[PDB]
């Protein structure tokens, strides 16, 4: 009996000086098939933070249910909606909680922080807490994040100028790389969800992907 | 349940634009025994919710002891309010999730199907907690042959009538009774509509062994 | 005072429980309820004293429904009255998980009435305070009606009245065919029941709590439905008139 | 173990082969497969003998003192259900299989089956038991509803005499006991009297 | 008259009245005033200490002490109570900060506290009469400066200044007249010693009272006999 | 990974390059290894990562709440004793935690090695991960207990240098701290492509 | 009395449990809490005591779950424990179902809790009388709980000291309920709690606290200058 | 109501609330209760009773007094 069935998940978030992105395939597959064509990964835990889970999708629903319902505690016993960061730190005790059955939910949290700028912390299930700048998750995880490694970090290039990133630029770098996952990962596709996240709200943006 | 001892098999389910419609076969499997073959595997949890499921056919009977029981006590309550499809679906996913964690799985597999307030709610609850709502389930090693025709069908065409949809799950057990060494044909295509839950007795498909000879 | 009537664990030197006895006091002080037993179902009654107008009509409920099929009727204590229905509606739920068919009255009113038993025995917790009576029809079994005091006895009744007027009650019911009678016809002369116990100078407002069980709803315990409830109401008031004739 | 159950309007006839071959090798030769529950109510078991006990004791337990506190007679139903509760909860633990007929007033004439797991269902026939498939056809071959009392009493004589001579894990006296009105009428089939099919 | 109704937490009076709470309220009294105020450059405590005669160290009669880098304690009441709810206040904050890591706004402190100052006689946790402390928590968090307020029997609230302890009722009429919004942590200084002068009976001087400040910068500062001096 | 940390004197160096390997993927170059577990203590990571991160930050939580309690200081000594008895509780159900619990104190400096594995060890210099053995010779031909400052600095940066060029789980950036009686401070921080030029 | 009134376990020989009429008692000494409903909303309004003119002013209305809204007249320890308790009920009805917890059950949970600590000498009962609000799928609904558990489903109630000028003002005014407007529903409120003043005082910004709830209106509480819209425009 | 017949007791008083804090009261209590609301309006410059003088009565009549105690909402 095997308490884990992996379900296939493609996240991405990046950061910014003003807005954070997380982008999620909606292709809920499990084994070989593909029985949800509609499931989004990204769950808006707040005004200023959305959490975007892969991984076994009871256990997906199980820690997003739990987030929220802390997310309800710390409300009524502290009289203020939790911060990024608080959230990032909470997350990491709930899944290092359970740390001997541990749960299979890779987490990228993105979010404004306190001064204002895009934050985007990634985790592993037994609770490892990174706060990096852009980084994929799931399973086209290797397939994303290094094209963001040529085009968000300038890494391996030279003679660039380091042009803060712009809303429109970014909102362009996540549909391709997501296209391009799509076209060279199975578990992708079934059509992607953007959240951009800034001082309006969590703008929901959504694009046709191949449904293949 | 780590052994399944008495399994059922498929149960479909699809989406009439005034009702859920869900389908399962009464045959009652031991491992290519056929044992029990007119047993109930559809039941109607209240006037708006019905289950079926395609696992070990005793969880799927605990599982009716535990939802009859507390439908029949939100009744006496008798405050009027109602365990809606979506409430029945998320206590149902909690339910097999918590028999996971504790590594005693509810070896079931259960579609869950309503209508309330003018909308129209189907289910998959597996064993381990995978659940999701979908507009055509199809469920059980049944569910990668059936799950194509009805998913095909409402994206060329999206609303469903109650003639077409229920000639559609005649067609779709008939394929499983073709194609499914644990089917039978004879099935319940229970049926929840604005009305109530009809669970329309003993069907059967008129297998055309001549289409191939 | 006495010196043996503190708690419910000390034998007052004559063989009494004064414990108990307060606790039978405090349930003759509640609004009365009437149940009849007919050939073919029970019916309840109970004379509900709105004590303000702000609440809804559809406060405090003292007709509750113990499993499918079996209503109880309470008059006393009534945060008590929720608890021994929820001790009821559990002790129900238990017996058809455990066996597989619809709880006997006769075996339910016994449980009920050993729990009861149990809170008049301990000296760390009072006997329950409020009276109540156990109904139900089955095609098998057949119409049942039982009471169920703080002393724990369950006596089977044809019918019975508990709270301030259960001697009127008694005396009034025994003025009926019980044996022969049907559910519509007993109605009326539950509501006629009520009206002639109930007392307007002293409880100043008042209304009616009516519900049946029987073949007639196919053991479905049901609150007696707006119509019946209202003709009821209104062969109530002309029977009060011809009574005042 | 091979163990079969039928009803005739009236009354319900099971009965049940007398090998207890325990991994072959010796056994008992003859067995009690029927046990009586209450009065009317009796179980067939089947699978190990040490679980099978043990859940009839406790059923018979639970349904005596049911039926003494009721002051009614015990229904079929409650007994079986008893029967798949225990099994249901010790599925792992417990490995057997049991069929719960008998007579009772309100649906008298039942017979219910409850095999490995909580699988709880009425049926008209039930076979049960290692021998069970030997004679899961030749148990609808011959299945006519409206069976009289001798009837049931030959189908039950031949089903598992054909079980036993096609199945080594069942063998010896075939017990039937028909219940009903009158009480339980049992015999024993030793070892020509059963049904010899060539 | 209250010979049964005063003899247990869990009996009410007729009037309605937990007796034994209002008697720690009394005990606690008997403690040596403190005073915090909270003003929008920060907080401020100053306490008066009771020593009896030199050989006691300055270091054993604690009526201020550190909570986490953004609070001030200022305690009135029995000491082994105020030990066990400045322990429940230290454990959690950090509990938070570990969980959480940010800092215990002092709305959720003094509620913690509070939470566990409530729980006299509840079967479900262990106490059996009330903390006989009356604490005063005063620190900056995000809402800019604050000060906290509980009572023993588990009420707190904000206080923008409030005097605690057997220079009570003698001390709230001069922080009444004497406190206004806008005021800089130096009146408020010299405003609390004042009124600890006022309301002590040894001549105010640098080693019968404590000064403490929380500020949006700078952490608990604990002055020292320099700074006393100075102040005085 | 690749960590190290030493004394020399003047205070305890605390070198780490920043890298998490998923079986053959790399999740990021931007890790964190040394922790501030306190101004006072620095704490480095090796293994798993996540027990590693939990354990010491509850380990910050208990010495805050000691020094508190103690209107004193925490021992690096009593420190590193916390973390060994807290990770040994639950002795080998799966925490894989190295890690080295560096500062000052009242007996001066003190450096410790705590892992799961119960193995507290008092020591002058230490290293851990996947590239301590590779970081372990050059920074022993290389170490002295007289060392200035800088060049103990250049040391720790070129042996984890040649940690990342050698031994591949060790790549990333070459996070540099100094331990000293006020403190600890952030001395350098530069990725190994500029290494690879300045050597 | 004097030998039947020290605990919850006796009877006195007349057919009354003293100790929980003593805690009837005890909601009467909170402060004047006048709560109420419409078609479509539910309304509570408070008195604030102050202790000082420094010390703030105790909140008297807690928000549980999105779809309730509780306003205490007692001991604020007891209104503290049962807050936590029906939030605790609300949150694990979210967990188990998606749906949230009918107010007409989360009061039946409240009493069956509070019956518990009336029966057993191990505990003493609870001291606040309790007004629930919210708005479940069927209507708005404001429910009153007291220490005796029994819960009321009050068209508009009132508790706390001074507690009858609002009830009163309920039987005159209530009329006009089930069809008022948004912020007409809140005057009347309002004007419920000025009944309840000892006059000479009156409701200002700092002393009147409102919450609301209903339909498009998750709970909401209008503090400091978030009451003014009300009080500026209540009539004189 | 008999021994405030000749008083100037406005309309919404409860007198049926009073006698349920009356609360084993005798007699002589209900009309020293009446007496003492009656004056207790006339201090205050009142022209008239009302249900809170009537409580006021009754504390006084038991010789309590009414606090608000630091520790109730």
């Amino acid at each position: 009996f095997s308490p884990y069935v992996f379900n296939g998940g493609t996240i991405l978030a990046i950061a910014g000086e003003d807005f954070a992105i997380v982008a999620s395939d909606t292709r809920l597959s499990e084994g070989f098939s593909i029985h949800t064509r509609d499931s989004p990964k990204c769950y808006k835990l707040t005004d200023k933070t959305v959490i975007g889970c892969s991984g076994f999708h009871g256990d997906c629903l199980t820690l997003t249910k739990i987030i929220e319902a802390r997310l309800k505690m710390y409300k009524h016993s502290n009289n203020k909606a939790m911060t990024t960061g608080a959230i990032a730190a909470m997350l990491s005790t709930i899944l290092y909680s359970r740390r001997f059955f541990p749960y299979y939910v890779y987490n990228i949290i993105g979010g404004l922080d306190e001064e204002g700028k895009g934050a985007v912390y990634s985790f592993d299930p037994v609770g490892s807490y990174q706060r990096d700048s852009f980084k994929a998750g799931g399973s086209a995880s290797a397939m994303l994040q290094p094209l963001l490694d040529n085009q968000v970090g300038f890494k391996n290039m030279q003679n660039v100028e380091h042009v803060p990133l712009s809303l429109d630029r970014a909102m362009r770098l996540v549909k391709d790389v997501f296209i391009s996952a799509a076209e060279r990962d199975v578990y992708t596709g079934d059509a992607l969800r953007i959240c951009i996240v800034t001082k309006e709200g969590i703008r929901e943006e959504t694009v046709s992907l191949r449904k293949d | 349940t780590q052994n399944p001892m008495v399994t059922g098999t498929s149960v479909l389910g699809v989406k009439f634009e005034g009702g859920v419609v869900i389908a399962a076969d009464m045959l009652g499997s031991y491992g290519s025994l056929a044992r029990f073959r007119n047993i109930s595997r559809i039941m109607r949890v209240n006037n708006s919710t019905m289950l079926g499921a395609s696992g070990d056919y005793a969880d799927f009977q605990y599982l009716k002891q535990v939802l009859g029981q507390m439908v029949i006590d939100e009744e006496l309550l008798g405050d009027g309010h109602s365990y809606s499809p979506r409430a029945i679906h998320s206590w149902l996913t909690r339910a097999m999730y918590s028999r996971r964690s504790k590594m005693n799985p509810l070896w079931n597999t259960m579609v869950i199907g309503g209508y309330a307030d003018g909308e129209s709610f189907l289910g998959y609850v597996d064993m381990l907690g995978v659940a999701y709502e979908a507009p055509s389930l199809a469920t059980g090693y049944g569910a990668y042959l059936a799950q194509p025709l009805l998913r095909e069908v409402l994206e060329k065409q999206p609303v469903l009538s109650q003639t077409e949809a229920r000639d559609l799950v005649e067609r779709c057990m008939r394929v499983l009774y073709y194609r499914d060494a644990r089917s039978y044909n004879r099935f319940q295509i229970a049926t929840v509509t604005e009305k109530g839950v009809e669970i329309e007795g003993p069907l059967s498909t008129e297998t055309n062994w001549d289409i191939a000879h | 005072g006495t010196g043996y009537d503190l708690s419910a664990s000390t034998f007052s030197p004559d063989g009494r429980v004064f414990q108990v006895e307060y606790a039978m006091k405090a349930v003759e002080n509640s609004s009365t309820a009437i149940g009849i037993r007919c050939k073919d179902g029970v019916v309840f009654g109970v004379e509900k004293l709105v004590l303000s107008k702000l609440y809804e009509e559809g406060s405090n409920k003292r007709l509750f429904n113990v499993d499918r099929h079996v209503g109880m009727a309470v008059a006393g204590l009534l945060a008590d009255a929720r608890s021994l229905a929820d001790i009821a509606r559990e002790e129900a739920s238990n017996f058809r998980s455990n066996f597989g068919y619809n709880i006997p009255l006769k075996h339910l009113a016994d449980r009920v009435a050993m729990y009861v038993h149990a809170y008049t025995l301990y000296s760390a917790v009072r006997p329950f305070g409020c009276s109540f009576m156990l109904g139900s029809y089955s095609v098998n079994d057949g119409a049942q009606l039982y009471m169920i005091d703080p002393s724990g006895v369950s006596y089977g009744y044809w019918g019975c009245a508990i709270g301030k007027a259960r001697q009127a009650a008694k005396t009034e019911i025994e003025k009926l065919q019980m044996k022969e009678m049907t559910c519509r016809d007993i109605v009326k002369e539950v509501a006629k029941i009520i009206y002639i116990v109930h007392d307007e100078v002293k409880d100043k407002a008042f209304e009616l709590e009516l519900s049946w069980v029987g073949e007639l709803t196919n053991g479905r315990h049901e609150i007696v439905p707006k119509d019946i409830r209202e003709e009821a109401e209104k062969y109530a008031k002309e029977s009060l008139k011809e009574e005042d004739e | 173990t091979t163990i079969m159950a039928v009803q005739f309007d009236g009354g319900v006839v099971l009965g049940a082969d007398s090998r207890t071959t325990t991994g072959s090798y010796i056994a008992n030769r003859v067995t009690d497969k029927l046990t009586p529950i209450h009065d009317r109510i009796f179980c067939c078991r089947s699978g190990s003998a040490a679980d099978t006990q043990a859940v009839a004791d406790a059923v018979t337990y639970q349904l005596g003192f049911h039926s003494i506190e009721l002051n009614e007679p015990p229904l079929v139903h409650t007994a079986a259900s008893l029967f798949k509760e225990m099994c249901y909860r010790y599925r792992e633990d417990l490995m057997a299989g049991i069929i719960i007929a008998g007579w009772d007033p309100q649906e008298g004439g039942q017979v219910y089956s409850v095999p490995m797991g909580g699988m709880m269902v009425r049926q008209s026939f039930a076979i049960g038991g290692s021998g069970s498939s030997y004679i899961y056809g030749y148990v609808d071959a011959t299945y006519r509803e409206g069976m009289t009392k001798e009837e049931c009493l030959q189908f039950t004589a031949n089903a598992l005499a054909l079980a036993m001579e096609r199945d080594g894990s069942s063998g010896g006296v075939i017990r039937l006991a028909a219940i009903a009105e009158s009480g339980v009428e049992r015999q024993v089939l030793l070892g020509d009297q059963i049904p010899k099919f060539a | 008259t209250r010979s049964e109704y005063d003899r247990g937490v869990n009996t009410f009076s007729p009037e309605g009245r937990l007796f034994q709470v209002e008697y720690a309220i009394e005990a606690i009294k008997l403690g040596s005033t403190a005073i915090g105020i909270q003003t929008s450059e920060g907080v401020c405590l100053a306490v008066e200490k009771r020593i009896t005669s030199p050989l006691m160290e300055p270091s054993s009669i604690e009526k201020i002490v550190e909570i986490d880098a953004h609070i001030g304690c200022a305690m009135s009441g029995l000491i082994a109570d105020a030990k066990t709810l400045i322990d429940k206040a230290r454990v959690e904050t950090q509990n938070h900060w570990f969980t959480y890591n940010e800092t215990m706004t002092v709305e959720s402190v003094t509620q913690a506290v509070s939470n566990l100052a409530l729980q006299f006689g509840e079967e479900d946790a262990a106490m059996s009469r009330p903390f006989g402390v009356a604490l005063l928590f005063g620190g900056v968090d995000e809402k800019g400066p604050q000060l906290f307020h509980m009572d023993p029997s588990g009420t707190f609230v904000q206080c923008d200044a409030r005097a605690i302890g057997s220079a009570s009722e003698g001390a709230q009429s001069s922080l009444q007249e004497v406190y206004h919004k806008s005021m800089t942590l130096k009146e408020a200084i010299k405003s609390s010693l004042i009124i600890l002068k006022q309301v002590m009976e040894e001549k105010l001087n640098a080693t019968n009272i404590e000064l403490a400040t929380v500020q949006p910068g700078q952490n608990f500062h604990m002055f020292t006999k320099e700074e006393l001096e100075e102040v005085i | 990974t690749t960590t190290l940390a030493f004394k020399f004197r003047h205070g305890v160096i605390v070198a780490a390059d920043s890298r998490a390997t998923a079986g053959a993927y790399i999740a990021s170059q931007t890790v964190k290894k040394v922790i501030e577990i306190n101004p006072y203590l620095l704490g480095t990571m090796a293994g798993g990562a996540a027990d590693c991160s939990f354990w010491e930050r509850l380990l910050a939580r208990q010495c805050r709440i000691y020094e508190l309690r103690n209107k004193e200081r925490i021992s690096v000594a009593a420190a590193s004793k916390l973390l060994a008895n807290m990770v040994y509780q639950y002795k080998g159900m799966g925490l894989s935690m190295g890690t080295m619990i560096c500062g000052w104190d009242k007996r001066g400096p003190g450096l410790y090695y705590v892992d799961s594995e119960g193995n507290r060890i008092s020591g002058a210099t230490f290293s851990v991960g996947s590239g301590s053995v590779y970081a372990y010779g050059v920074m022993d031909r290389g170490y002295s207990y007289d060392l200035e400052v800088e060049q103990a600095y250049d040391l720790a940066r070129r042996a984890i240098y040649q940690a990342t060029y050698r031994d591949a789980y060790s790549g990333g950036a070459v996070n540099l701290y100094h331990v000293r009686e006020d403190g600890w401070i952030r001395v350098s921080s530069d990725n190994v492509a500029d290494l690879h030029e300045k050597y | 009395r004097n030998q039947y009134d020290n605990d919850v376990t006796v009877w006195s020989p007349q057919g009354r449990i003293h100790q929980i009429e003593y805690a009837m008692e005890a909601v009467k000494q909170g402060s004047a809490t006048v709560g109420l409903k419409s078609k479509t909303h539910a309304v509570l309004v408070a008195l604030k005591r102050a202790q000082s003119e420094l010390a703030a002013h105790q909140k008297k209305i807690l928000h549980v779950d999105n779809h309730i809204g509780i306003s205490i007249a007692g001991l604020t320890a007891d209104a503290r424990l049962l807050c936590n308790f029906m939030r605790q009920e609300c949150l694990d009805s979210r967990f188990v179902f998606d749906r949230p917890l009918p107010v007409s059950r989360l009061v039946s949970l409240i009493g069956s809790k509070t019956q518990i600590p009336t029966q057993r000498y191990g505990r003493r009962p609870y001291g606040v009388g309790l007004l629930i609000a919210g708005y479940d799928d069927m209507g708005p609904h404001i429910f009153q709980t007291c220490p005796s558990a029994n819960y009321f489903d009050c068209r508009a109630m009132s508790i706390g000291a001074r507690s009858q000028s609002a009830r009163t003002y309920l039987e005159r005014h209530m009329s006009e309920f089930m069809e008022c407007n948004l912020n007409e529903l809140v005057k009347h409120g309002l004007r419920a709690l000025r009944e309840t003043l000892p006059a000479e005082q009156d409701l200002t910004t700092k002393n009147v606290s409102i919450g609301i709830v209903g339909k498009d209106l998750e709970f909401t509480i209008y503090d400091d200058d978030d009451v003014s819209p009300f009080l500026e425009g209540l009539e004189e | 109501q008999i021994h405030s017949r000749k008083m100037n007791v406005s309309p919404d008083v409860n007198y049926e609330e009073l006698a349920r804090c009356t609360d084993d009261f005798n007699g002589a209590q209900c009309k020293a209760v009446c007496v003492e609301a009656g004056m207790i309006a006339l201090r205050r410059g009142a022209t008239e009773l009302t249900h809170e003088d009537y409580m006021e009565g009754i504390l006084e009549v038991q010789a309590k007094k009414k606090a608000n105690l630091q520790y109730y909402a």
